[PDB]
This record gives structure tokens, C-alpha cells and sequence, in this order.
């Protein structure tokens, strides 16, 4: 199976450049082209630019033209976009997308890029506690986005309800709810699992009653 | 460039109705080899954009026949025939006839059902957040329809706005419904000086709130 793997969050200062990657795997890496495509809120999808690894050609949208610079590698069957002189205007989710076929298209999971003077702060993660019972994790003052909010590791997934953060005094805020019977709970352990890449911390917050 | 314009920005639809999305190119997008390279994608929130149809009329395999595409000139339509709760979403047209490729703006499809009340819970401030000499009020109100509800604290009895950040889910993709977190934030010091702490939600339609109280001392 294709598989696009592009590389994590990162948090960078204005004036400074950044290289972001796109792994390719599952077919024969310089017969696609990769596209790289920006998608900021406010401004829905826009298209960068491609390259083509079997000749390392490459198009760009004039918008791009002196801030993006896509390279290949083929020894790794890898895509970079370099991009350079970054301001908040780069600021974005930026996916890497290949050709398409009959099989699926291939679409990486993204990269957020947070560009900002302001030092990476990790959240504080508080429970919320006191049929069906609502818990909560209140997941308080980070930055920058994202952060991950799972249930139980990821298998509690149903019934939950995790807000987007809100901007209050330069930092994030989020909470995120589960919904669970009550004959499971607190007969049955409840965490949220709080990770944050920026600042490489994960917690886990066991809810228990009050 | 090809400008892509969508029609219309935003598109309530009942559950089990018909929908149809318009996108208007301001140039041909004919390609040099006589086809027209008008694609259409529907992006979930969080998701990567899934392709629907491409060439404007061709559904893609393990695309849902529901979906179907036509058009001719400059004006490109996306039916859905009988629209599923999992379908709402942001859909877009793009092109890859003439470079640069572009993209439409977006329509949001938001699926229409029967009112719902939501779901109310309050949460005190945590011991571990008090340890630390914080003090955020937390009150979930989940699985509610319409959208439009607003939320009002009280503090002893009294309404306080000073400190409430509100924040929105998208439209769940299994019931069709919102929810919505109303957060209080204040000092220690000031929750200290308080006793009951009400979150109380109001319909625009309606005058009759739903309400969830906790007092300090208990």
C-alpha cells in the first residue's frame, strides 16, 4: 500500500527557514509526482507547487516562488519543502499529496507549522470529575497547537467531545469530554492521555471521584 | 489564474434530502488533450481531503453513488442524491488543467434534524489546579441542535461575564447534533470568596434554560 509519511509539528521563529519531509513508501518513488498543498484557517486550500523525483523538475505557484523549494532524495524516497525568511503568514498545515491512481489517493497526514517569537510552554492537564456520567480533562495554557487528547490510550473513542483550544493571555486551552456507563467507571479506570509535541511531554491523568 | 468561485458558502440540508454545490470557473479549464480536470473533494475536520469525482462527472472507485458530478463551460455542479449524516463536511472543487491548480473557497454542508437539548455538566475547579492557585468552572453541553445557544454563568446568584471563553465542536458526523464548552476562569482568591456557581443554557427560540449548579462548601 502508498503510504506518504511527512514529518511532525514544529514550532519556528520569524526569519528563520525550515525543512519539512514527506517519506514515501509502497510504490516505485521516482515514477509520481508529489504535490505540497497549504492549508492556513481563513485561506481553505492552496496549491504550492510539485516535483517530480524522477528528474527533480519542479512548478510552483508564482505565490510560492522564492519561498518555497521542493528536493527529492532518491536513496530515502523522500520529499523536502524548504521554506525560507518565514513569517506568521506561514503559519499553516501543509500536506504532501501524490499523483493519484486507481488504488486510492495519498494524501500525508499533514504538518503543522506554528511560526512565532513566543517559547513553547506544555499544558497542565487537570481531571474533571463529579446512567451515563460525562469525565473531563481540562488541558490548560499551552502553546503552541496541537496537542493530542485521547481516552484510555485511544480505545475509548466513543462519546467523547474534545473542544478546539481558545487563544486567552498568549496561551491554548482546551477540555474534552467522555461519556462512559457508570457501571464501568470508577470500577473501570478512566485517563486522558495529554500529549503535546512541541515541548516532547505526554501526561496521564487518571479521573477519579472528588 | 483560474479562479474557482462556489455556490453557496455554507448549504442546511434535512437528513435523507438532496444537495447540490455549484463552482463557477472564470476561465475554460479544458485541458490541451480535450478533457476538463475538474475534481471534487470532501474534507472532514482533521481529515486529509477525500476525492469524490474526477474529470467533473467521473466517481471515483470507493466513492458512495450518491455522489455524481456534471457540468460544461464554466459551471461544474456536485449532486448528493440522499444525504447521510457522515457526508457533512467542507466540500471543494479544484482544477489541475492550467497551472497554477486551484482550489474553490468551500461549501459547508451542515445536516438539518429535530431540535435536541443538550447534555449539561458542571465541573468544579480540580484540588490539583487549586494546589496550583488556579481556579477554572467547567461546564460541557453536549449533543444539542440547533447550533445557536448561548451560554450565561452566575456566580452567588449574580451574572458574571468577566472570564467565560466559549468554544464549539464541529457537527458530529453519527448524530448530526453540536456541543459546546463554556469555561469561567478566576483568580483563587475570587473563587474563594463565592459560594454557588450556576452554568445556565438558553435556546434563542426558547425562554426556558437548562441549568447545573454546584456550591463550594460541599
Amino acid at each position: 500500500e502508498v503510504q506518504l509519511q511527512q514529518s511532525g509539528p514544529e514550532l519556528v521563529k520569524p526569519g528563520a527557514s525550515v525543512k519539512m519531509s514527506c517519506k514515501a513508501s509502497g510504490y516505485t518513488f521516482t515514477s509520481y509526482v508529489i504535490h505540497w498543498v497549504k492549508q492556513k484557517p481563513g485561506q481553505g486550500l492552496e496549491w504550492i507547487g510539485y516535483i517530480y523525483p524522477y528528474n527533480d523538475g519542479t512548478i510552483y505557484n508564482e505565490k510560492f516562488k522564492g519561498k518555497a523549494t521542493l528536493t527529492s532524495d532518491t536513496s530515502s524516497s523522500t520529499v523536502y519543502m524548504e521554506l525560507i525568511s518565514l513569517t506568521a503568514e506561514d503559519s499553516a498545515v501543509y500536506w504532501c499529496v501524490r499523483e493519484r491512481d486507481n488504488y486510492g489517493v495519498y494524501w500525508g497526514q499533514g504538518t503543522t507549522l506554528t511560526v512565532s517569537s513566543a517559547k513553547t510552554t506544555p499544558p497542565s492537564v487537570y481531571p474533571l470529575a463529579p446512567s451515563m456520567v460525562t469525565l473531563g480533562c481540562l488541558v490548560k495554557g499551552y502553546f503552541p497547537e496541537p496537542v493530542t487528547v485521547t481516552w484510555n490510550s485511544g480505545s475509548l473513542s466513543s462519546g467523547v467531545h474534545t473542544f478546539p483550544a481558545v487563544l486567552q493571555s498568549d496561551l491554548y486551552t482546551l477540555s474534552s469530554s467522555v461519556t462512559v456507563t457508570s457501571s464501568t467507571w470508577p470500577s473501570q479506570t478512566i485517563t486522558c492521555n495529554v500529549a503535546h509535541p512541541a515541548s516532547s511531554t505526554k501526561v496521564d491523568k487518571k479521573i477519579v471521584p472528588e | 489564474d483560474v479562479l474557482l468561485t462556489q455556490t453557496p458558502l455554507s448549504l442546511p440540508v434535512s437528513l435523507g434530502d438532496q444537495a447540490s454545490i455549484s463552482c463557477r470557473s472564470s476561465q475554460s479549464i479544458v485541458h490541451s488533450n480535450g478533457n476538463t480536470y475538474l475534481e471534487w473533494y470532501l474534507q472532514k475536520p482533521g481529515q486529509s481531503p477525500e476525492l469524490l469525482i474526477y474529470k467533473v462527472s467521473n466517481r471515483f472507485y470507493g466513492v458512495p453513488d450518491r455522489f455524481s458530478g456534471s457540468g460544461s463551460g464554466t459551471d461544474f455542479t456536485l449532486k448528493i442524491s440522499r444525504v447521510e449524516a457522515e457526508d457533512l463536511g467542507v466540500y471543494y472543487c479544484f482544477q489541475d488543467s492550467h497551472i497554477p491548480y486551484t482550489f474553490g473557497g468551500g461549501t459547508r454542508l451542515e445536516i438539518k434534524r429535530a431540535d435536541a437539548a443538550p447534555t449539561v455538566s458542571i465541573f468544579p475547579p480540580s484540588s490539583e489546579q487549586l494546589t496550583s492557585g488556579g481556579a477554572s468552572v467547567v461546564c460541557f453541553l453536549n449533543n444539542f441542535y440547533p447550533k445557536d445557544i448561548n451560554v450565561k454563568w452566575k456566580i452567588d446568584g449574580s451574572e458574571r461575564q468577566n472570564g467565560v471563553l466559549n468554544s464549539w465542536t464541529d457537527q458530529d458526523s453519527k448524530d448530526s447534533t453540536y456541543s459546546m464548552s463554556s469555561t469561567l476562569t478566576l483568580t483563587k482568591d475570587e473563587y474563594e470568596r463565592h459560594n454557588s456557581y450556576t452554568c445556565e443554557a438558553t435556546h434563542k427560540t426558547s425562554t426556558s434554560p437548562i441549568v447545573k449548579s454546584f456550591n463550594r462548601n460541599e
